[PDB]
This record gives C-alpha cells, sequence and structure tokens, in this order.
C-alpha cells in the first residue's frame, strides 16, 4: 500500500513539508519532531519561530497554525 | 508530546 506520502514518495533524499518538517521540509532529528495533536503535521523544535529548546512535556501540543 | 519518533 506504500508509499505513506504521495507527495514526495517516501523519497528520503527529497524535502517534504508533508510529512517531515512542515516548516524546512528537513527529516532529520525525528525525536525532535513535534506532531500536532490537530493537523498532524511535524515540526522540528528549533524550525519553530519561537525555538524551543527541547520537546514539551506535556502530553498535547498544537502547531502555530492550529493555535 | 508526540515525536515523528513516537509516532
Ligand atoms: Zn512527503
Ligand atoms: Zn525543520
Ligand atoms: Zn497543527
Ligand atoms: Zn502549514
Amino acid at each position: 500500500s506504500g508509499p505513506s506520502c504521495k507527495h514526495c514518495k517516501d523519497d528520503v533524499n527529497r524535502l517534504c513539508r508533508v510529512c517531515a518538517c512542515h516548516l524546512c521540509g528537513g527529516r532529520q532529528d525525528p525525536d525532535k519532531q513535534l506532531m500536532c495533536d490537530e493537523c498532524d503535521m511535524a515540526f522540528h523544535i528549533y524550525c519553530l519561530d519561537p525555538p524551543l529548546s527541547s520537546v514539551p512535556s506535556e502530553d498535547e501540543w498544537y502547531c502555530p497554525e492550529c493555535r | 508530546a508526540r515525536t515523528k519518533q513516537t509516532a
């Protein structure tokens, strides 16, 4: 049934703001890519403006586009 | 919070 993303076809060498960092398109540091609990887009903590210096401890997190 | 890693 793959690929999981039709925008990049899961090409790991291609940037993708749909399935990877929604800001930079980068796939690096998945452990630092927060997933929005509304839109399910991913955001590197360091791409956010302002940047977060660590992954939040709260269970839920909503990206800048969802509040 | 969820991350790509835990998702
Ligand atoms: Zn993609
Ligand atoms: Zn990024
Ligand atoms: Zn969102
Ligand atoms: Zn957006």
